């Protein structure tokens, strides 16, 4: 899923 | 991936005026969409994410409102600053952007000045003849242009090219280039461009024959 | 926050390139980052996204296997290598961080972007324009007023400047957007109107200059 938040 | 359309291409609005723009989702994107500003030359710049809240730094006449499918980006009262592109961005499912939907300064609806060039004859030695047709300092920015050789409708083998909308006039222009080799170019005689706006009662058209 | 992409240029279909992106004015390593390219024709498209921490990556359909987005925090850079480059990959490719404020339930927007940077695939060869008039004419004539022009055609790469008379003729003067022809060569048309009463007392001269080949053409433009 691309859509899952990347960030911290 | 998912599909955004956004509807209508270009919006006219004299500053003050209410502007809506209109943007579409194949599937639904729920509330997961944004709306991007931008100006020739510079990069986009965030006006609205989720689907209702403002960046920062964004006027409170830009309002972002909609869900699932039919989105809507409002500017209630237009201003000096807010004519250019404007593309939606869905991120429910992948990253897909809308076409992108132009805002320009309204003016009164001006027929274009039609001009029609032949080929040069330096140009015809050389193996190809460019056939161009001007549409000079028009209002709205649609407009079609048809290419036709002794009465055929020429398709696929013409390029357009629009000026951005004028400082001082507010008008645009237009360029269409016929380009056909030699020798097609010598079996037929008359080049016609028929020319549909909104500004014209009828379609014009303006031709030459072939060495006149 | 300032985001900043260079590397670009032209290369040949079937080879490769790597972009990079600087980052300034933020906790890097607190954000994922994006890789999204413009087209004149396609519009804005999504390339490449790269987790906070090189973890996760995901590439566009029409990338993937060719492309390959990294990062470095402690550089606080992104970088992508291209590979077997077609020329539908022409776009200028921008570099956009995810995000304004964190947010687990907010995410997938671009919250700043960079300038950008331009990647021209092309098998081309540096080109000098041909210059051919846009003869005035009773066809050209509407009213008191004609048009002429030039047309500045198969000329590669671009830019190409256009001015008449030498700078001199500044109003009524529209140089049009250039345009990639399926040759893979420039074309453009610069155009004038004129008071027609100006025809027979009055010289009108387009200037061309192609800079990237060391090419300047005069061309003198009158009536047929």
């Amino acid at each position: 899923n691309p859509n899952a938040n990347p960030n911290a | 991936q998912i599909v955004m359309t956004q509807s209508p291409a270009t919006v006219s609005v004299s500053p003050g005026e209410r502007a809506t723009l209109s943007c579409r989702a194949s599937r639904s994107v729920t509330s997961k969409l944004a709306w991007y500003q931008q100006k020739p030359g510079q990069a986009p710049r965030l006006l609205i994410y989720g689907a209702s809240t403002r960046a920062t730094g964004i006027p409170a006449r830009f309002s972002g409102s909609g869900s699932g499918t039919e989105f809507t980006l409002t500017i209630s009262s237009l201003q000096s600053e807010d004519f250019a592109v404007y593309f939606c961005q869905q991120y429910n499912n992948g990253f897909t952007f809308g076409p992108g939907t132009k805002v320009d300064f309204k003016r009164t609806v001006a027929a274009p000045s039609v001009f029609i060039f032949p080929p040069s004859d330096e140009q015809l030695k050389s193996g190809t003849a460019s056939v161009v047709c001007l549409l000079n300092n028009f209002y709205p920015r649609e407009a079609k242009v048809q290419w036709k050789v002794d009465n055929a409708l020429q398709s696929g083998n013409s390029q357009e090219s629009v000026t951005e909308q004028d400082s001082k006039d507010s008008t645009y222009s237009l360029s269409s280039t016929l380009t056909l080799s030699k020798a097609d170019y010598e079996k037929h005689k008359v080049y016609a461009c028929e020319v549909t706006h909104q500004g014209l009662s009828s379609p014009v058209t303006k031709s030459f024959n072939r060495g006149e | 926050v300032q985001l900043v992409e260079s590397g670009g240029g032209v290369v040949q279909p079937g080879r490769s390139l790597r972009l990079s992106c600087a980052a300034s004015g933020f906790t890097f390593r607190n954000f994922g980052m994006h890789w999204v390219r413009q087209t004149p024709g396609k519009g804005l498209e999504w390339v490449a996204v790269i987790w906070h921490d090189g973890s996760n990556k995901f590439y566009a359909d029409s990338v993937e296997g060719r492309f390959t987005i990294s990062r470095d925090n402690s550089k606080n850079m992104i970088y992508l290598q291209m590979n077997s480059l077609r020329v539908e990959d022409t776009a200028i490719y921008y570099c956009a961080r995810d995000s304004l404020f964190y947010d687990h339930d907010n995410s997938g927007y671009y919250g700043y972007w960079g300038q950008g940077t331009l990647v021209t695939v092309s098998s081309a060869s540096t080109k000098g324009p041909s210059v051919f008039p846009l003869a005035p004419s009773s066809k050209s004539t509407s009213g008191g007023t004609a048009a002429l022009g030039c047309l500045v055609k198969d000329y590669f790469p671009e830019p190409v400047t256009v001015s008449w008379n030498s700078g001199a003729l500044t109003s009524g003067v529209h140089t049009f957007p250039a345009v990639l022809q399926s040759s893979g060569l420039y074309s453009l048309s610069s155009v004038v109107t004129v008071p027609s009463s100006s025809l027979g007392t009055q010289t009108y001269i387009c200037n061309v200059n192609h800079k990237p080949s060391n090419t300047k053409v005069d061309k003198k433009v009158e009536p047929k």
